[PDB]
């Protein structure tokens, strides 16, 4: 049938979105190391003027 | 941890930086003897020399 070729079709795209949205998620983890290196960093600035002291 | 490390690793160099201070002041202190002690034998060597020279009480 055309019309459940379609609807496959859009099971598809929904696959797309769904792997779209696990790629966002796996993005957003990426992201979260980064945000996380920044407050290590923080840390480390810290730490290094404690060392100069 | 890394920074804590490192102060207790400051902290140790430092009393080591006293240490060998206070280590090489009193090994002065003790070669200063040794030095006035060997100017005692080196003034005996001396004196011995002495005795040798006299041919009479030799």
């Amino acid at each position: 049938n055309g019309i459940a070729t379609l609807l496959q079709a859009e099971k598809e795209a929904h696959e797309i979105v769904s792997k779209a949205r696990k790629y966002r998620q796996d993005k957003l983890k990426q992201a979260k190391t980064d945000a996380a290196k920044e407050i290590d960093s923080y840390k480390i600035q810290k730490d290094k003027e404690l060392k100069e002291f | 941890g890394n920074f804590k490390s490192k102060l207790k690793k400051a902290m140790l160099s430092q009393q080591i930086t006293k240490s060998t201070i206070a280590n090489k002041m009193r090994l002065k202190v003790l070669s200063a003897r040794e030095q006035s002690l060997d100017g005692i034998f080196e003034e005996t060597k001396e004196k011995l020399s002495g005795i040798a020279n006299n041919r009479d009480e030799y």
